Parts: structure tokens; C-alpha cells; sequence
């Protein structure tokens, strides 16, 4: 996973 | 680390899964330009949407985008798509409250299959996002497209509720998709959350998936629900029918069920009577 | 034979324009003679009537923007095989 991320989270 | 839902499909990351297939997607308008998507989605010129509720709405691109987008990346996303090979062509069915009608689909379906006549490519396969009430003619025009060898996977519906009191969900010849979580059990959504029962083929992530967003071009959020479940299947679908590509829509079914995880749901979570009638199989790319 | 259908879910049935699907072999020719035969037997009882769109290809019939209480003439029309009321579809 839950979120939100300005580029890819992995 | 890699995203759950793309380690629970992998058997216990293809590069350019499922190229040899179109997959068309009939939903909200979506951000092409994303680097998540970019170059791998093609936006047709079909639209056919209602009017927004409200007369004061503001139609922002950032949140008229954000539904299509998502699951275009869920599909064939750069980064955290399905089958990464796969070609995608977007048709606007859903206005920016995520809201169509039976007639603007109907009219989508039937682009669809005239596009195909006018050049053809590979398999195509269609994935609706979406759900109403039961339709007859919603469910005639898929069985139609079906029997044509077009394969369709939709959502199973995020009632909490019965998936053959709802289309294209209650239609025999569309592969429909209800969505579990990381535990792997049924998704809750508010106060409802997957439908189930004898219409649902299979079960698919849909919890906290991580795809495109369109608040900005290289965002990511996580979204839940049926329609992330059914773009899993279509992504799914890409890579089996790229890897045999002469598999019939019988074959393709009986695949995706070989492959399953299989009771891996706690069934208490259903209705008592739809308990037996639920299928307990969760999707899985082949090894 | 010809029936008529409308959404169960009272609160997303859209009404005012339906659609009209003709039997299965009906050809493109004989949906747009049959859209036009409606226009003017609504007319001929004071209605307006709007050809939306005219279906070929998977379904044949065509969408149609009138009042339903031309729904019992429209069921009387040649070649058709059911009729039904427009419906909302959500994003799930």
C-alpha cells in the first residue's frame, strides 16, 4: 504494498 | 523486492511477456504519455461516455485518467506490468467518475471487432473493467465477440454479491475474475468487497497493487479491486496465448485453471450456499 | 416473441433510449429500413424519434432516443428479436 511513490517503489 | 501480486503469480520476470497479443481495454481515458505505459499503449479515437453527475464538475486529466491508467500498467507496464511484451489500444467507455453505459460498450465492442476485420494482428484479447446490472444484451454481444476467437476477461464485480446478478460478469463465455489479497483470501472493499459464486472462473491479486499513476508521469500507487484482479488474468492470458498462440478460448480456460494455485481461499469468508459453487484457484503464470 | 427488458437495479436503469436488437442473420440493409419503418410510425403518432447509432457486425439493431411508450409499436417491428432499456456499467 500500500502507498504512493514518485517512481518506481522496488 | 519485487511488488506481492507479481511474486504470488510467479510459480514457486519475463521481459517481453506476451508480444505476439493485442489487448484492448475499454475504460476511463488514460495518461499515454506515462513512462509506465508509454510507446505500449495506443489510444484510439473511440469515445462514448456519459455526462459527469453534477453540473459544477471539473474534468482534471490527472483524475479522469487515473483508473485506465493504472490498470494499462498493471497489464504491460515497463516496470510493474504482467506481460511486458504485450501491445495495448485504449477505447474511452468510462467518463472521469468511472461511469458508462450498456449502449457506449456495445458500440466499443463492435469497434473492436471492426478494427480486427480492417487489420488484423495476433490473438486479441479484450479486458472490461467494468460492471452493471445484469444485461442481456451486454452478455448476447460478448458472447458474440467470444465466439468470434476474441478472448474477454471482466471484472468479477466489488458487491459482495453473487457475480451472475451482474454483467458482463454473468456471461458463461467471458473469463471472469474476483480478487483476493496477499493472505490470499477474498478482498474487502468498505463494507463490500469481490463477488463470487458460479459465474467467477478464478480469483487474481487485487489488494494494494502497485501500478502507473497518473498524478505524474513517472508516480505509482496502489489501487484494489475486481478490475486489478481481471487486468492480472489479461496480462496472464497475453504470456499463454504468446507462448501458444494456436490455444482455442476452451484450451486458454482449461490452462489458467491447470496453472491456479489451488485452495488456497478459506472459503468462510463466502456465503454458506456459495461456498461449493465458488472456485477456489487463485491465477499463476506457467513455469 | 419479441420482449422487452430493463435494468433490476431500479437506481441505474437510464430511461429514454433504448436498444434494439434485431434477430441474429439480419442484415445491415434491413437494420437501417427497420430504424427508418420506427421513425415514421412514431411520427405518425405525434413522437420524435433519434437514430443514435445503427449496430453491424456482432449485433445487429440499432440505438434509438425516444419516449418508451412507443415500446409496444417497436416490439411489433419487422425482425426483431428483443428490446432493451440503456443501463449505467462502473469502473470496479
Amino acid at each position: 504494498c500500500k502507498g504512493w511513490w514518485d517512481h518506481y517503489p522496488c | 523486492s519485487i511488488p506481492w501480486n507479481l511474486e504470488r503469480i510467479t510459480p514457486p520476470q519475463p521481459p517481453d511477456g506476451g508480444s505476439l497479443v493485442e489487448v484492448y481495454l475499454l475504460d476511463t481515458s488514460i495518461q499515454s504519455d506515462h513512462r509506465e505505459i508509454e510507446g505500449r499503449v495506443m489510444v484510439t479515437d473511440f469515445e462514448n461516455v456519459p455526462e459527469e453527475d453534477g453540473t459544477r464538475f471539473h474534468r482534471q486529466a490527472s483524475k479522469c485518467d487515473s483508473h485506465g491508467t493504472h490498470l494499462a500498467g498493471v497489464v504491460s507496464g515497463r516496470d510493474a506490468g504482467v506481460a511486458k511484451g504485450a501491445s495495448m489500444r485504449s477505447l474511452r467507455v468510462l467518463n472521469c467518475q468511472g461511469k458508462g453505459t450498456v449502449s457506449g460498450t456495445l458500440i466499443g465492442l463492435e469497434f473492436i471487432r471492426k478494427s480486427q476485420l480492417v487489420q488484423p494482428v495476433g490473438p486479441l484479447v479484450v479486458l472490461l473493467p467494468l460492471a452493471g446490472g445484469y444485461s442481456r444484451v451486454l452478455n448476447a454481444a460478448c458472447q458474440r465477440l467470444a465466439r468470434a476467437g476474441v478472448v474477454l476477461v471482466t471484472a468479477a464485480g466489488n458487491f459482495r454479491d453473487d457475480a451472475c446478478l451482474y454483467s458482463p460478469a454473468s456471461a458463461p463465455e467471458v473469463i471472469t475474475v474476483g480478487a483476493t489479497n496477499a493472505q490470499d483470501q477474498p478482498v474487502t472493499l468498505g463494507t463490500l468487497g469481490t463477488n463470487f459464486g458460479r459465474c467467477v472462473d478464478l480469483f487474481a491479486p487485487g489488494e494494494d497493487i502497485i501500478g502507473a499513476s497518473s498524478d505524474c508521469s513517472t508516480c505509482f500507487v496502489s489501487q484494489s479491486g475486481t478490475s486489478q484482479a481481471a487486468a492480472h488474468v489479461a496480462g496472464i492470458a497475453a504470456m499463454m496465448l504468446s507462448a501458444e498462440p494456436e490455444l482455442t478460448l476452451a484450451e486458454l480456460r482449461q490452462r489458467l485453471i491447470h496453472f491456479s494455485a489451488k485452495d488456497v481461499i478459506n472459503e468462510a469468508w463466502f456465503p454458506e450456499d456459495q461456498r461449493v459453487l465458488t472456485p477456489n484457484l487463485v491465477a499463476a503464470l506457467p513455469p | 416473441t419479441a420482449t422487452f427488458h430493463r435494468c433490476a437495479k431500479d437506481p441505474w436503469r437510464l430511461p429514454g433510449t433504448y436498444v434494439v436488437v434485431l434477430k441474429e442473420e439480419t442484415h445491415l440493409s434491413q437494420s437501417e429500413r427497420t430504424a427508418r419503418r420506427l421513425q415514421a410510425q412514431a411520427a405518425r403518432r405525434g413522437y420524435l424519434t433519434k437514430i443514435l447509432h445503427v449496430f453491424h457486425g456482432l449485433l445487429p439493431g440499432f440505438l434509438v432516443k425516444m419516449s418508451g411508450d412507443l415500446l409496444e409499436l417497436a416490439l411489433k417491428l419487422p425482425h426483431v428479436d428483443y428490446i432493451e432499456e440503456d443501463s449505467s456499467v462502473f469502473a470496479q
